[PDB]
RNA sequence: AGAGUUAAAUUAUAACUAAGCUGUAAAAAGCCCUAGUUAAAAUAAAAUAACCCACGAAAGUGACUCUAAUAAUCCUGACACACGAUAGCUAGGACCCAAACUGGGAUUAGAUACCCCACUAUGCCUAGCCCUAAACCCAAAUAGUUACAUAACAAAACUA
């Protein structure tokens, strides 16, 4: 009966924690690594647009602070 | 007819004087409430003493 | 019901173990028993009345509930 | 009558308990209440023995206040009480007579429940 | 802050015949001294009812309604002040904030000058709803301030090259 | 949601008394700073009433008392707003009892389990998060009707 669905489910998720636990740290690079991908995306976005309005520089008082390695 | 109820109570509640009476007065007649009840519906009161 | 006649929360109360019979037992409305076993825990904590046992002068009383416990 | 309150005292000789009383209804009379009458129940066996005050009492007096109080005071009273070296055990109810009876107009029989499971010609 | 003044007089007993020959001890019985704090908030709601409306009796009146849910809404707001962690009745407040914003649309969609005159005194604002709810979160907020600041340079920018021609334009043409 | 309170039981810790006490299908290990009795705070959890069916939007809520208190003259409505069992995370307290983990003991071919014994994170409070459930009554909201009508089974069928 649907049991025999949740069995399924069942399994596939027992069988991708067990997963998850040895590949975590594979999984914590590659994590981090895109939120510096992500990070410099959202720079350059905003150095488009210096360059896209006419400005040399970055507007007067700009750090453009990182929001996506936020942490602590 | 609620506030003359109060008015008329207003005559024999206690007060900063009459404490002396009053205390004194609780101690002479001690007061019940226990009761009773039956199965047709009637009360038996305290037994006279 | 009052919480203050203790006798009367005696009387709904099984004299040996303290316990407040049921409905099926005292035959009371809804209102009149939540009513008295209110009273009757209230009559507990204030200390007008024991909790696990009937007092003893209330034993000898009317008794209005339906229970036979010796046959 | 808005306040009733249950005092449970140490067993005493009257002066004592004439004092603890006194005392009493100055403390509530200074919160600002209105005392109606002093009701005295005796004093009894307490149905178990109470401990307060490091004593570990078996009998007590009994006490009845009632009294009119404005709601924001009702805790000043309880603590000056909890404070108090000779009361046995405190409180302080609603007094009885503001809750209304409601006539029972009796017991409204129920009848069976009667549509629960649907019609089958089953076996 | 207004406060309904200890001595009041419970609304109940405000126009029967005969109170002010009673004792002081009754008066105190009957005061908000001794009152539970509903009698309080009809007090309250009385008095405002009096101030602001045109018509006492209704209680229909779209205005009505609003004055009334506006006094339960301002107990709502010290009841959360003294309970900071009480869920429930933050859910009532912040319903009812609500509905009474939905009856000031009406009014203002209805009849005007009423609606107008009750906002001023209630102290109630109406701020339209703003159109397209979305979360502003960390990522479009810093992008928006940015472009934001683009804007207000390339304008500063544009302004002293204009001006610049402007000064040698007028220094050409004076002499 | 606050603030105050405790009846039963349990535990420290003393006074006696006996050598055992605990524990299972049967045992073993375990403890004799144990056990029975008599005293007794804290902490935690709330017999009976309940054969009741109330209150909350849902989660949830049933020891006691007082304070505050339960939106809308009441239609539907989100990716917006505010909440959301357990477990979990952060800091500080608490610690009777329970208890993942773990260590003993049995059982077993094996036994990383079911049974036994200890003991921990943790359940508890205060403040902050996390936002998941067989979060299910698997039955959307609001007005209706019992006409028409049986796939099966289950809680009977349908309009707008
Ligand atoms: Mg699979
Ligand atoms: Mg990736
Ligand atoms: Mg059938
Ligand atoms: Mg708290
Ligand atoms: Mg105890
Ligand atoms: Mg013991
Ligand atoms: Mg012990
Ligand atoms: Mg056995
Ligand atoms: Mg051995
Ligand atoms: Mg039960
Ligand atoms: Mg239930
Ligand atoms: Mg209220
Ligand atoms: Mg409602
Ligand atoms: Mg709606
Ligand atoms: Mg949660
Ligand atoms: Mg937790
Ligand atoms: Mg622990
Ligand atoms: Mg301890
Ligand atoms: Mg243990
Ligand atoms: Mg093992
Ligand atoms: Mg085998
Ligand atoms: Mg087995
Ligand atoms: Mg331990
Ligand atoms: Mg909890
Ligand atoms: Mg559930
Ligand atoms: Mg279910
Ligand atoms: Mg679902
Ligand atoms: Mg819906
Ligand atoms: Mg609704
Ligand atoms: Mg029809
Ligand atoms: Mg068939």
């Amino acid at each position: 009966k649907n049991i025999l669905k949740i069995r399924r489910r069942k399994m596939n998720h027992h069988k991708y924690r067990k997963l998850v636990k040895r590949t975590r740290f594979l999984r914590r690079k590659v994590r981090e690594g895109r939120l510096r991908q992500k990070q410099v995306k959202f720079e350059r976005d905003l150095k488009r647009i210096w360059q896209k309005a006419g400005l040399k520089e970055a507007p007067a008082g700009w750090q453009t602070p990182k929001i996506y390695l936020k942490n602590q | 007819q609620e506030v003359l109820q109060l008015q008329e109570e207003a005559k024999t509640f206690i007060t900063r004087e009459n404490l002396e009476a009053r205390v004194e007065e609780a101690l002479d007649s001690p007061k019940s409430y226990n009761w009773a009840i039956t199965r047709e519906g009637l009360v038996v009161r305290p037994q006279q003493k | 019901v009052d919480y203050k006649n203790v006798q009367l929360l005696s009387q709904f109360i099984s004299p040996f173990t303290g316990c407040i019979y049921g409905r099926h037992i005292t035959g009371l409305c809804g209102k009149k028993q939540k009513e008295i076993t209110k009273a009757i825990k209230r009559a507990q904590i204030l200390g007008f009345m024991p909790v696990t046992y009937k007092d003893p002068a209330y034993l000898k009383d009317p008794k209005v509930c339906n229970i036979k416990y010796r046959e | 009558p808005r306040y009733e309150l249950a005092l449970i005292l140490k067993a005493m000789q009257r002066p004592e308990t004439a004092a603890a009383l006194k005392r009493t209804l100055e403390a509530l009379m200074d919160r600002g209440a209105v005392v109606r009458n002093l009701e005295n129940l005796g004093e009894r066996m307490l149905p178990y023995k109470i401990s307060a005050h490091n004593q570990r009492h078996s009998r007590g007096g009994y006490f009845l206040v009632d009294f009119y109080a404005p709601a924001t005071t009702v805790e000043s009273m309880m603590e000056h009480l909890s404070r108090d070296i000779d009361v046995i055990r405190p409180n302080i109810v609603k007094h009885p007579l503001t809750q209304e009876v409601k006539e029972c107009e009796g017991i409204v029989p129920v009848p069976l429940e009667e549509k629960l499971y649907s019609t089958k010609k089953r076996k | 802050q207004d406060d309904p003044p200890p001595s009041m007089l419970l609304l109940d007993y405000q126009n029967v015949p005969g109170i002010h020959k009673v004792d002081d001890v009754v008066k105190r019985l009957l005061s908000l001294e001794m009152a539970n704090q509903k009698e309080k908030l009809k007090i309250k709601k009385m008095q405002l009812m009096n101030k602001v409306l045109e018509n006492p009796e209704d209680t229909s009146s779209l205005e009505a309604r609003i004055v009334a849910l506006t006094v339960k809404i301002r107990n709502y707001e010290e009841h959360m002040q003294k309970h900071r962690k009480d869920k429930a009745h933050k859910r009532f407040l912040l319903m009812s904030i609500d509905q009474r914003k939905k009856m000031l649309k009406n009014l203002r969609e209805t009849n005007y000058a009423v609606f107008e005159k009750i906002c001023k005194e209630l102290g109630i604002e109406y701020t339209f709803p703003p159109p397209y709810h979305r979360k502003a979160h960390r990522r479009w907020v810093t992008k928006k301030a940015l472009c934001t600041q683009v804007f207000r340079e390339v304008q500063k920018l544009k302004k002293q090259k204009r001006a610049l021609r402007a000064a040698a334009v007028a220094a050409h043409k004076q002499g």
